[PDB]
């Protein structure tokens, strides 16, 4: 595929490399025969050691050169395959990472992980194991078709007619196997999603008891997977059954003219017909196999150029940033489940140095507010205004920059203390981030901790109680000093003293704050306090 | 490399079979125009037909190996201790059971064919030579093992590289996974470029070693050429030096050194399929390790009574986590759970309420003193049963990819009917907001639970929970997300339920209003029990509970 190619476009040189070594190798192959036919004449009679010796030694000199050339070939081969394929998983890589977050709810992480880890071996592996003997076989092959072309021309112009079936045959199996190929892909995908399920959740998994439920489901997922190689395998094993039976009917209509028809020699000429035959259609077999193997990954080529339902990017980076956010009749419908509305016509404005307290019952709609905040997901009604600009006009990383929340059940990253507080800014000193620990009052238990800031927190900080990771995720907030705050129950999983300690969000006075929270207790010291019910401000 | 071969021990049947196929095929290919045009094309047919059926039976049988191959290191990868799963992380462990097996099927099921194909042809050509003459091919025979020198000398190699290899994408795909999920949150720090330098990072190792695989490559293609050439050249030499002294005849030469052509190629290719051998012992070296491995915990037991009230008690129980065994967790505890009462676990954060919970599961094991359930220590039940009659909701409750229907369901053996889920939901407070959806309880939720909102997710965590009818019920901070009206439902099941009689309930909270009405209560801090007793008596104390609750 000419697309594939153009991603390969680096790797030219190794190619080039390849061929002259393949070349290389091809002369030099074509010498030794020579001198092994003076070898075989000078032993079977009239013996001479003078020509004997020469004879040997050419024969040694050749095959040493064919053999250096040959193994500087497969080494410059195999190693172009092995840089095409870590092309591949980057670029599919950094493509996802692009889409907007509608795509991975549509999509599995054990599906997106299964494509990433199978897929790119298919388009990648594009030669068979034993290549070289194939290659090395070319001379003498190219040898044999010199002796059946000048035995018999019109013989051979028979056999170089092609059958009847064949072309049908061959296209009827391809079309079959790219399918088949695509079907045992998916099939995969789904039995690593189910593993990945299994593994992830592992502790609820146990504490229920269902580890032989996760086995039994992993176990109908391989039998599906083994009934489409064993389909995959038989329709091949056909095909060359019948494809050799073509070969046959061939065979016998030239043997049929070669009896009409110069005495003898027809003994002979059927054996370099039926080698020469045999090597062009594995040739053939060989490039209709590398063209459904390029065309079964198909999936990585559509993900690896979607682009995402995201508006163009924002120039916009100000100096100074004022924080006034506005809404304006803003409705919204989430992009996977349309036509049920979350959000119907509001409007507020939080202006800076003013603490607002948005309240109300359950699926409310208050952290879709507090996406439509950080331009996570657009509105599709009204506007969302940040210094009376569009949020989606300001550039990416100076608006995440400016704006910053606090989740609802925060997520923290395997690695230090240091990289979760900190966590995406390019440089950060030792003192900020002390200063951030020491104001979410996260700093008392990380003293006891083994290593101190560098101590590794677990995966998504399963070595952490809540409130430490609660915490954490405070400072990882506060470390950037932003103009607008949000909290999406932040105190939730802290103890009533060190939710009480933390009230006070904005005593400098400088930042927008809004609060999202149940607890009555703090929504009371709140300039202004907006109840939401049913998607609809009261 | 007999552990690769002892997985093949229940397909000798098959492969005998495939074997005498094979061996038929061999030796039917080494040994008017309607009589002459019968034959060949009865030859044709019969080894078309073996070649087909030869070729059937190998790949059923390669299949049926690699999908049980497959289901055991992934059992075996189950049965591991807890611990085991913070060492290994998830995208390593999928990496691990879902990769490295596909690849060691995917090298045997190719090389196990080639050799036994080249190594019957090998045997008749051996043969054939040994009719044309004894001493040559005695000769050939002396010096043919000194070529496998080299292979073994440097067979380490490839094991090495090959674990090395593997680890590094198992590391890359960790990354990947825990990237991809969480995207939420990358996107809210534009950290994008983060995770695709880690990846970078982690996709160099790999190249760096794909270097070395290919330089190897080169090298052993070379050594095999060079031995090849020697072993044909020193016949040919010692042959045409043996013809000039008239011991031998030049015909019978000639012949030998014909087949002798065709044996060095055999060899040639057995030569070639050593390293790749090496390379499929190397790659499998951790599946076999997870296979082997023995778990650091207690096995199942056998008990399954009819009739258990639900008494824990704890006696002096200590624990400390084993990857930092050193701290002390908890100390002392001693405490006793009695159905129909409800037990009120409170204290600062980090202080070890979420371990007692986690302890109470028997997910981990004390490292002192003694926790009974009805009086015999929890290992003494079957596994299925005492998950059964313990239940719990966890404090940041995680749901799978399935319909609300099979999420509440979870786990259990036999399926409840529809009437079951809908007592469950209504119990829990969750049967409102499913009944709006369009779908009902078919609704299917994301892998992550992310199209729910918290409270609705912890409902449905609860409704999970009462749907057992556990005898022992704890509620590790269930009420976080839920919001004033919804708890009134846990109210009115703590204290209220008529079902309260059959079973003891361990309430753990931030939230000290829901804890007034609890028969005892239990203020944990570093990890010990200070106070203790009702409401009143702690307040009457004016201790840690009193401080607590009038700190605003
Ligand atoms: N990814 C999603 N796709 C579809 N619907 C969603 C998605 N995420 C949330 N919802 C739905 O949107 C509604 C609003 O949920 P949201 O989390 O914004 O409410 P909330 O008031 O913050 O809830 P809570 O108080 O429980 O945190 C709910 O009905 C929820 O099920
Ligand atoms: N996997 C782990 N390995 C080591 N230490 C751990 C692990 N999980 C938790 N801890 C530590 O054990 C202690 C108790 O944690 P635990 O979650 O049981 O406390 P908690 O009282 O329930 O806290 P919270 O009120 O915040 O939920 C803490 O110091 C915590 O860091
Ligand atoms: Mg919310
Ligand atoms: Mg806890």
């Amino acid at each position: 595929m000419w697309r594939l190619l153009k991603l390969s476009r680096p790797d030219l040189p190794l190619l080039v490399a390849a061929f002259f070594f393949l070349v290389l190798a091809v002369l030099g192959e074509t010498l030794i025969p020579h001198y092994s036919g003076r070898v075989i004449d000078i032993l079977g009679g009239d013996f001479d050691p003078h020509a004997f010796a020469s004879a040997i030694f050419f024969m040694c000199l050749f095959s040493f050169g064919s053999s250096l050339s040959a193994g500087c070939r497969g080494g410059c081969f195999t190693y172009t395959m092995s840089r095409i394929n870590l092309r591949i998983r980057e670029q599919l890589f950094s493509s996802l990472l692009r889409q907007d977050l509608g795509f991975f709810q549509e999509t599995k992480t054990g599906e997106l992980n299964s494509r990433l880890s199978s897929d790119t071996t298919l388009m990648s592996n594009w030669l068979p194991l034993n290549a070289n003997v194939l290659l090395r076989s070319l001379v003498k092959v190219v040898g044999l078709y010199g002796f059946m072309l000048s035995i018999s021309p019109r013989l051979t112009l028979l056999s170089l007619l092609h059958m009847p079936f064949t072309i049908a045959a061959e296209k009827v199996y391809n079309t079959r196997h790219q399918e088949v190929l695509r079907e045992i892909q998916d099939a995969v995908a789904r039995a690593g999603q189910v593993v990945r399920e299994a593994v992830g959740g592992l502790q609820t998994v146990r504490s229920f008891g269902a580890e032989e439920h996760e086995v039994c489901r992993y176990k109908e997922a391989l039998e599906q997977c083994r009934q489409l190689y064993w389909r995959r395998d038989l329709e091949r094993a056909l095909y060359l059954l019948v494809r050799r039976v073509l070969h046959l009917g061939v065979q016998m209509l030239m043997l049929s003219c070669g009896l009409q028809q110069t005495q003898g020699s027809l003994l002979s000429f059927m054996i370099y017909q039926e080698s020469v035959g045999s090597y062009v259609q594995t040739l053939v077999y060989i490039y209709g196999d590398m063209l459904s193997n390029v065309g079964a990954a198909e999936k990585v080529f559509s993900y690896m150029d979607r682009q995402p339902n995201l508006p163009s990017p924002g120039t916009l980076a100000p100096t100074t940033l004022q924080g006034v956010v506005k809404f304006q009749d803003v409705s919204f419908a989430y992009p996977n489940r349309p036509d049920r509305p979350v959000l119907k016509g509001l409007t507020f404005t939080l202006r800076p140095g003013e603490v607002t307290a948005l309240v109300g019952p359950n699926g409310s709609g208050k952290s879709t507010v507090a996406a439509l905040l950080q331009n996570l997901y657009q509105p599709t009604g009204g506007q969302v205004l940040l210094d009376e600009k569009p949020i989606s006009q300001y550039e990416h990383c100076y608006l995440h920059s400016q704006v910053v929340s606090v989740g609802q059940e925060p997520v923290l990253f395997s690695g230090s203390v240091r990289n979760n507080i900190a966590y995406g800014l390019q440089s950060c000193e030792d003192d900020k981030v002390m200063a951030a620990a020491q104001a979410a009052h996260a700093d008392d238990f990380i003293q006891e901790m083994e290593h101190g800031i560098y101590t590794d927190v677990g995966e998504k900080g399963s070595q952490l109680a809540a409130g430490q990771k609660q915490r954490l995720a405070i400072a990882r907030a506060l470390v950037r000093d932003p103009r607008v705050l949000i909290l999406d129950q932040a105190t939730s999983a802290l103890d009533v003293q060190c939710e009480q300690a933390l009230q006070d969000w904005n005593s400098r006075g400088d930042r927008t704050v809004l609060v999202i929270a149940h607890r009555l207790q703090t929504v009371q010291r709140a300039h202004q306090i907006l109840v939401l019910q049913e998607g609809k401000l009261q | 490399v007999r552990r690769l071969l002892g997985c093949l021990g229940s397909e000798t049947r098959r492969l005998s079979l495939f074997l005498v196929l094979v061996v038929l095929s061999s030796l039917g290919e080494m040994a008017t125009f309607t009589r002459n045009l019968t034959l060949m094309s009865i030859l044709t047919i019969a080894s078309a037909v073996l070649e087909f059926v030869g070729d059937g039976i190998y790949n059923n049988t390669m299949g049926h190996v690699h999908s049980h191959l497959q289901g055991e290191v992934f059992g075996a990868v189950l049965r591991q201790e807890t611990e085991f799963f913070q060492q290994n992380q998830t995208g390593n462990i999928m990496s691990r059971v879902t990769e490295d097996t596909s690849t060691l099927s995917d090298s045997l099921s190719e090389n196990l064919s080639l050799f036994l194909w080249y190594l019957v042809r090998g045997l008749c050509l051996l043969g054939i030579m040994l009719w044309g003459s004894v001493s040559l091919t005695m000769v050939t025979l002396i010096t043919l093992p000194l070529l496998f020198l080299l292979p073994k000398k440097v067979g380490k190699w490839y094991q090495l590289l090959e674990v090395q290899v593997r680890e590094s994408l198992a590391k890359s795909s960790q990354v990947a996974i825990e990237a991809l999920s969480a995207m939420p949150t990358v996107r809210s720090f534009a950290n994008e470029e983060g995770e695709a330098q880690k990846f970078r990072e982690k996709l160099q190792e790999i190249k760096t070693l794909n270097q070395k695989e290919a330089v190897a490559y080169a090298v052993n293609s070379w050594t095999t050429s060079i031995s090849g050439m020697l072993l044909k050249v020193g016949i040919l030499y010692i042959g045409g030096q043996l013809v000039t002294s008239g011991a031998v005849s030049s015909g019978n030469l000639v012949t030998f050194v014909l087949y002798q052509m065709q044996f060095t190629q055999a060899v040639e290719v057995l030569l070639s399929i050593y390293p790749r051998v090496q390379k499929a012992v190397g790659s499998s070296e951790k599946i076999f390790e997870y296979l082997d491995r023995t778990p650091r915990c207690p096995p199942s037991g056998l008990l399954t009574p009819l009739h258990l009230e639900g008494l824990v008690q704890f006696q002096d129980v200590s624990f400390a986590y084993p990857n930092r065994p050193d701290v002390l967790v908890l100390q002392g505890l001693t405490f006793t759970l009695r159905p129909g009462e409800v037990t009120a676990l409170v204290g600062p954060n980090g202080s070890g309420k979420s371990t007692v919970a986690a302890l109470l599961q028997n997910l981990y094991q004390p490292t002192g003193g003694q926790l009974l359930l009805d009086g015999k220590p929890l290992p003494q039940y079957e596994h299925r049963y005492l998950h059964r009659q313990v239940a719990a909701v966890g404090q940041e409750p995680q749901v799978f990819g399935r319909s609300l229907q099979e999420n509440i369901a979870y786990g259990l053996t036999q399926k409840p009917t529809m009437e079951e889920i809908t007592a469950a939901a209504v119990k829990s407070g969750a049967h409102s907001f499913i009944s709006g959806l369009p779908q009902g309880y078919d609704t299917e939720v994301d892998e992550a639970g992310s199209q729910l909102s918290g409270g609705q997710r912890q409902a449905v965590a609860l409704a999970r929970a009462l749907i057992r009818k556990p005898c022992v019920l704890i509620l590790d901070d269930a009420t976080s997300a839920l919001d004033a009206n919804s708890q009134l439902q846990v109210e009115q099941l703590l204290y209220e339920s008529p079902e309260r009689y059959s079973r003891s309930v361990l309430l753990i909270t931030q939230h000290l209003s829901l804890v007034e009405q609890a028969d005892h209560i239990l203020f944990l801090e570093g990890g010990a029990i200070r106070e203790g007793g009702t409401h009143q008596q702690l307040m009457e104390k004016k201790g840690c509970y009193w401080a607590m609750v009038q700190a605003p």
